[PDB]
């Protein structure tokens, strides 16, 4: 199911859709844990954050 | 162009078998004990004795198969006990836990079942070191001609690092 996650989002490609890049599951934190990466875009906000949460509205 | 030269080709001290030497000195569980040798029961070729270690892993590791360093064990604790037929017959003369300096990561008390038992205080054992003592015991029980009956001996002395022939 791991391989099939893999061929289920390394096949989903879009713009606004962030694109998948792999995921692994590490014994790094002191425990298990799936992690997974994505493309950094800098200064990531919602639109609320854009008005209402943070400075400015 | 010198040659090469063996042991075997030599003389070697045998009477650490045939005494205890550890430095817990508490001696407690005085069962059925790790009886001393003697040389009326001096160690023979193509004897038998039993044997058994219970081991403690000491490694952390990584996933290391999703398509830190991959755990090993050390030893716990070691009984060899006298298969032949006659009055100690099964009596041990080593039962010994580990004088282990550093932190154990696991007790595997459902593989082992250890008090632990590796306290130098709290001993209730003759807890005593591989360094040269016990070492040597098993090694010259492998040079003497003292098979070593027991249960899924390979990779124990895999374990252990002996390489006990065939």
């Amino acid at each position: 199911k791991i391989s099939k996650i893999y061929q289920i989002w390394s096949k989903i490609n879009c713009t606004n859709l962030i694109k998948f890049r792999d995921i692994f599951q590490t014994t790094k934190f002191g425990n298990l844990s799936i992690c997974l990466v994505f493309d950094y875009y800098p200064n990531s906000l919602s639109l609320y954050d854009y008005h209402f949460v943070n400075f400015p509205k | 162009r010198k040659p090469f030269f063996s042991v075997d080709t030599y003389s070697i001290n045998y009477d650490i078998l045939f005494r205890d030497y550890f430095a817990n000195g508490i001696r407690d569980t005085a069962r059925r004990e790790y009886k001393l040798l003697t040389h009326d029961e001096a160690p023979k070729s193509g004897t038998l004795v039993a044997i058994d270690a219970e081991f403690v892993s000491l490694q952390s590791e990584l996933c290391e198969i999703d398509h830190i360093r991959p755990k090993r064990t050390a030893l716990a604790r070691i009984s060899i006990i006298r298969g032949e037929e006659g009055e100690l017959y099964g009596v041990p003369f080593v039962d010994d836990y580990v004088v282990n300096t550093n932190h154990i990561e696991d007790y595997l008390t459902r593989y082992s079942g250890i008090l632990p038992g590796d306290l130098d205080p709290e001993k209730s054992t003759k807890r005593l070191v591989r360094r040269n003592v016990v070492y040597r015991k098993v090694w010259l029980l492998m040079q003497l001609g003292c098979v070593f009956v027991g249960h899924g001996l390979n990779n124990d002395f895999k374990h252990i690092n002996i390489n006990v022939p065939r």
